[PDB]
DNA sequence: TTTTTT
């Protein structure tokens, strides 16, 4: 119930997303990021804590709570998306600068683009 | 008891299916996926906690509790069931289209066929009418790649059953070569019926055709299972030979071959070949076999915008509409491909002969 | 205790065993099955548990409770038993049918018949009755296929008693090939064989023909263990072609009762051969090398009837490859892709199995009807 | 406390056994058993709780408890034992044959001889007789596949010899070829053997003579471990047509005491040669290379007597290849398959095992019957 | 608190200890021993629970309190220690052999040497004796296969010099043991793996002929701190078309550490402590002939026919036999039955102490190899203007080419001239 | 959470990190060790509980908590460090060297410098003196081997600067082929160097250039060495990825380099030294080690300073 | 993971 509570705020920051191919991306440190290489999921649960109420931060410092959180979050994503479709755009390590109107949207905007390659320096 | 009882009232809604392959098949978002490497029973239990009591819908919030009544759902299937059974349906990622009938099935109404492909996009039930500019437009490439003469009355209807083979679920006896020169509107029919069926298309190599379907890993054969088209795109000038025994083997139901790593060794054949061709073919050994399983549709209309519309899939559901129509046309009541062997050069002396 | 005493009573009902080749076959829903990546000891367990008392039929009810019931069962089984020693009995998915009487077995009855293997499909007594109107047309397509006229009648019984073999599990001695030019209807038969016994039937490669059988793994062979038919459709033109020849040693492993073959992944060298082995052609075969061993392992049916279309009607009457012309029904595949003639076919080979299996059913070579055996059959 | 008390009880009846090879070996029903798949320890443990107290044996019912006792036990083992070293004794599943005295041990008596290998069938002494309806029938059969005549003497005598071989637990240093025609006899005998000692018989396939032996996992070499009789058939005439000759090296590695080669999964390299191996063939073998090492390890033996149908009784009279002519029987291969001389055939071969131990056995080569 | 005690106390017993591969090797029944599927730790934490406190004794009774102190040592273990660094011990499953000295060790006196392997049987005070009627026909077998005589004086101490098996250290040479049939080579062999157990391994053919890899090779990492390695037969390189030995291979077998892991592991380093032998009736043929090669090549030759009556004729009639005497049928029995372990021991002892004057090693025999022939003339001759023709006829006009044609015509041709004739 | 504020003490000392390879390397026994088996977070846990207040110490003693710490610590490490990055660093078996400075810091003022390859010895400074008769021992070595009579001046500039090139942590984009005949010294330098960086030294084949890449990972020095006279080639189109890596390239030959195809561009990343003047047992004996270690510190303030 | 596959 209340880990269920949990699972459900996060999974409504689009932070958690299934692939085609079988796997998932988090979006932690401003970036997407891919699994089978370490676990992300958790990383990101224990990181989000802040976000959620006070009563909902203490739970999350039990590793074992965590696991139940994951495994609740994994049941709930059950539509797959496609990774780096848009054609006109140009990542960067703040954000995706646009293609047209030379705007270069940032951090929550960039999120609804996902891109997994990059120019490589900052903006 | 309790999580026993949620087990059993989710078994009678047959969501979940055990398949002779020896898989599961779970009904989730009007479509039936397969369990190889995902846990989908526990998403498929936490989905369903709305069709149940205010009693029974709290207590699947646990995965602990989920993880068990999945135990009792996997010890109450026994016997498997058999797929892909339907040859007039059409699968997409929401619902079943019947070719008949021209209706649409969405729901609990499409989860009745066991349908474990689809086309891989979504359909539009308000673009697949009749009216509409779209569909008044498509009639000028079709009837420009071939014209609607008297002379080409017999090559055009050829052309129009084989493109409407691909709609059918079912094995068809002929492969069709599409002979003509570059540029003259064979790789806009490819590009047309890619766009159209979408996942239910592949293209192929030479591999299947020049070289030994059995011995050893065949991953462009076994790929072909339940699909219902392949292209034979770039053709070689011939080398390596037609090897015409290869054709005869693509032509039965089964189909003899398997991928890496695997034992399994048979295929169901629903596919529609066409090779696109632009020399004269030659074969190892020509015998009366080979002619009953050869039909050629010739292109002789020599000719920016038809580049990227159609990669924009801009006549996905027109060319869809034409496709339907001329399966109703070509249905009456069973539709079979019938070979023209005057139309091969290499067959003209041993048809006297 | 309670739970030991619940595996002690399923253990005294002998519906698990432990095959010698590390299997465990359970008892359900009348039928033998085991699976090596999915135990199925668990799954009797809730099946059975109507048959105790109950207060013992609740505790089954716990997902964790039947993993120790199937622990204390796993404990008990130390003694291997063998399965498919009986050749007359065919097996199907909720009994078995006895072919020497014909009675059919649903029960405890069919189970003191270790059968691994099964059609796949139940079985149906208002249909294996004989006359029907569905068996009419039956006993139309054989004639046409095989007439019975005074010179087609050696022909047509070794084409019978090869169909009829289909049903035995046991080690058959030749490799039978089903000669004829194109649409003669040697397809048809292999359709209706495979509608009649089903999951008992398989289609594997020319692999098998002309290529070495042990080196790695082999899949094309080790899917062949305990089926009771094997086809081999479309080898070359041996001669008009560049081609591999057959081999004159792989067909006499083929008709030895154990093949040596393994899978993927496996340490399992052994097959257990019980296979009617057909090759449908259009060419008559060409082996690298002729010796009376090879001589004896070789039979062939002639297919000599044109199922033709009206133009070809009359191109066909002058050809000499056929005997007899008649028109085509082009609504014949589908009516045996739906098992239409399943059980009529069932009767047609049950009845040839009485007429040929007695006493001793053994197939003979036919060496006059192949060309490469002409210059041994000249000394 | 207590569960170690089982586990310390369970450890003085000697019923587990840890050996060379760093596997576990336990005494179930008269016989040493092994497997890497099956819970064996557990499966002893259920199986002696009736040797133990009141206390003890109602405490053994549960699964988790006996996994306990398991683990105790496992820490209880840090020597090794040898096992299969005796050669004189054949192994059933319900105790061990004497093959120099002819008396069946069960019980504790078996348990002294650590045959991690046997028949797979129970032993039965009341067939295993010297006079019985199926004894005639099996000495016709033989006397008909091989006659005792004075111009067939030496090859009756090697075929026996042979035959009493595969008894024997030891490492062998020659190949035998069963070499004949069409329809002489050389699968029947081999069924009869087959029948006859069960689960020490193996079948292989060539690639063991025509490849190397040591190149990524080979389950088909690694099956011969402790095995006495491994037979290969249809060899695919290495002189004529398009072949692969045999290969002379893998002929000296299959008549050394160890043979090295790994099964699927499997870090065990050597494997135990016990096997005498034989190959039917309807065509003398052929060689890439002949040596003097080589003609050491070969013996042939020929089969010329031919069973026919009546039809072709005529054609066999002509052949050269034959010395008799008999009529053939088509229910001797059902009877053979339902075991109907199992223990007649046995006591034949110990019979024959007692005359040809004249203090040792050592199988000969017959380089004469070679054209290479 | 108590099962961190109780591992305490278990460390401080020096009983556990960590390798540089990361293999954890106990103190047990007087001898190190190591193994990746074998709880060796906890059979140690139950073996020793007789050296603690009752309070403690009773806690290590059950297996999941083992399993505790078991983790608790393995988090202590933070440094490596070397492991098998003396050359000159023998260890037995009892203690271990000084070689240089001739005491046996046993008990704490025995675990200060680390040697983590063994012969696997105890070793026998009353058997190293060398008075027995078991060494007189040890002696009499020995001298029968390589014969005491002037002859033979030279080849029977390349034989003798079998003693660098006792050695625990890198051998830089490979040997073959060449000989025609029937001529004891087997015999040998047998007598070694008698004599020494465990310590000596039989691998295959893929050591010298196949490329070593990352990947699985068992046969590779089954050969780590085993001081003898023997590889049986040998394929005609010529008549029969098969591959050849590759030159990199004997390179990676006398180096100090082999590359190869087992199925399931990580262990990807093994220490080379084996002498090679080779049994062949055909000697070798290599890919790749070099100068570092010829430095790494050995030849015993077995030149004694044991046949039976009715073959003495043709025996004596071989010339590729000096000897020919009667073949005993019983010898191989008693071999096997390890009557000779112990005499063939002390037989190895004592050849041992010959050849340590006072460091052995290994040389090559260059000169018994057909295909090192050409290199060693090339060597000799030539000395790393000069007309090609020239320089054909000056080397045409003292050799013949019958057999040397191709040989000369591969050096002229691939090999292309700033060379000097002595 | 207890555990939680043990792990965060645990984090607050940089004794693990995660690396871009995706394994973590942890400071235990003064070594930045590195292991993807093994558990050495664990270790490292135990080891650490001296340095925390005595009711978190208690806690540490069950294996069961101090996988649930290790757990947390897994979960609060998201961004990855580089290893490696000083060029002027020498790690040795007990700490690090600050070549250009002069001191050793010995144990624990070595953890900033994140090495992860070492020379697989103990360092001295004892024996590593700026005097005494192994300083001369070699002088005549280096000066017989190598004279400069300012004819061969430049020669030897080249000679001892591409040898003290392989003490820098920092790509050398050049491969001097060391020129020259037998019994020059060639193989003197070859030993000297192998007793001076220790594992930091591999030996290679031909097979480099003619036609031993995985494992050059921060190797210092590659030695190539054995060739045959090539008039296969250099093969022009290895020299663009040879030299693009943190070792100097040195070929020693006893006969003529030639190219695969020469071009404008080749010509401009090969350097030469010959060797115009045309021990075993105690050059392997280690009996300088730290002397040509000096030797090697000496050359490196030299022309390498303040840029190579 | 190893085998299988290259
Ligand atoms: N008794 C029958 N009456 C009418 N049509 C028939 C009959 N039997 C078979 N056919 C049809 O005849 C056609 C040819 O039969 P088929 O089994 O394909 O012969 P085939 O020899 O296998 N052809 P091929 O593989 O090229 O040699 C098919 O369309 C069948 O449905
Ligand atoms: N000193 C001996 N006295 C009597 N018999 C002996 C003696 N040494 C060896 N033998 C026997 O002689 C036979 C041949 O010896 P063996 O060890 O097989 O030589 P081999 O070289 O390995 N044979 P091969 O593999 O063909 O070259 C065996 O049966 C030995 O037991
Ligand atoms: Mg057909
Ligand atoms: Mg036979
Ligand atoms: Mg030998």
């Amino acid at each position: 119930n209340k880990l269920f509570n949990i699972a459900q705020r996060i999974l409504d920051t689009n932070s958690v997303l299934l692939t085609e191919r079988g796997d998932h991306i988090v979006w932690i440190n401003n970036s997407w990021k891919f699994n089978s290489e370490e676990p992300l999921i958790t990383k990101l649960i224990l990181s989000i804590r802040h976000q959620l109420p006070k009563e909902y931060s203490s739970e999350l410092l039990c590793p074992r709570k965590r696991k139940t959180v994951e495994a609740n979050i994994r049941d709930m994503l059950v539509d797959s998306v496609e990774t780096d479709t848009y054609p006109d755009k140009l990542p960067f390590k703040n954000g995706v600068l646009d293609l047209v109107d030379g705007m270069f949207y940032s951090g929550d905007d960039a999120k609804k683009y996902t891109c997994t390659v990059s120019t490589g320096f900052k903006f | 008891n309790k999580l026993f009882n949620i087990a059993q009232r989710i078994l009678d809604t047959n969501s979940v299916l055990l398949t002779e392959r020896g898989d599961h098949i779970v009904w989730i978002n009007n479509s039936w996926k397969f369990n190889s490497e995902e846990p989908l029973i526990t998403k498929l239990i936490l989905s369903i906690r709305h069709q149940l009591p205010k009693e029974y819908s709290s207590e699947l919030l646990c995965p602990r509790k989920r993880k068990t009544v999945e135990a009792n759902i996997r010890d109450m299937l026994v016997d498997s069931v058999e797929t892909d059974t339907y040859p007039d349906k059409l699968p997409f990622k929401n619902g079943v289209l019947d070719l008949v009938d021209g209706m649409f099935y969405s729901g609990d109404d499409a989860k009745k066929y066991t349908c474990t492909v689809s086309t891989g996009f979504k359909f539009d039930d308000t673009k697949f009418v009749e009216d509409s500019p779209e569909m008044e437009e498509l009639m000028n490439i079709i009837n420009d790649i071939q014209p609607l003469t008297d002379e080409n009355k017999k090559n055009r209807e050829l052309y129009e059953k084989t493109l409407s083979s691909c709609l059918c679920g079912a094995t068809k006896g002929c492969l069709t070569f599409f002979f003509g020169e570059t540029a003259t509107g064979k790789s806009t029919t490819k590009r047309l019926l890619k766009s159209a069926i979408g996942d239910l298309f592949v293209e192929t190599g030479q591999t299947i055709l020049t070289d030994v379907l059995d011995k050893g890993p065949n991953p462009f054969i076994a790929n072909m299972h339940l699909k219902r088209s392949v292209f034979c795109s770039e053709l070689p000038d011939f080398s390596k030979k037609i090897r015409s025994d290869n054709i005869k083997k693509l032509t039965e139901p089964c189909v003899i071959g398997r991928p890496c790593f695997s034992n399994k060794i048979n295929n169901r054949n629903h596919a529609t070949i066409i090779i696109d061709t632009n020399y004269k073919p030659v074969f190892d050994r020509i015998d009366n076999a080979l002619m009953r399983r050869i039909a050629v549709v010739r292109f002789r209309t020599h000719f920016e915008g038809l580049d990227g519309k159609i990669q924009n899939n801009r006549y996905r559901f027109a060319f869809l509409y034409l496709l339907v129509k001329w399966y109703k046309k070509y249905h009456i009541p069973i539709m079979k491909l019938y070979p023209t062997p005057e139309e091969i050069p290499d067959f003209a002396f041993y048809l006297k002969i």
